């Protein structure tokens, strides 16, 4: 239930501003910069799973 | 919700965090489109 809550929160986030999703939906077989953005955008606010 | 204005911090973090190779997307009539190659 906390997973679902946090996921819909992330969904509302990625919906409210499309400019971040643009840098988040670029195609590249190694997205470790996008993974970094993940590790440095919500890591201090969300759970582990 | 959304913590404010750290979003641009993470955006530039992504930009700066990234031998460059692009990939063809479209090709027709002697004109191609290439995704990637941020430093051309």
């Amino acid at each position: 239930t906390t997973l679902a809550g946090e996921l819909v929160s992330v969904a509302r986030l990625l919906d409210r501003e499309a400019v971040v999703t643009r840098y988040l939906t670029v195609p590249a077989e190694d997205a470790t910069p996008r993974i970094r953005l993940i590790e440095r955008l919500v890591s201090g606010k969300v759970g582990a799973p | 919700t959304i913590p404010a204005d750290d979003i641009q911090s993470a955006i530039e973090e992504y930009v700066s965090s990234f031998e460059e190779v692009g990939t063809v997307v479209d090709a027709g009539d002697g004109i191609a489109h290439v995704e990637g190659l941020p430093s051309v």
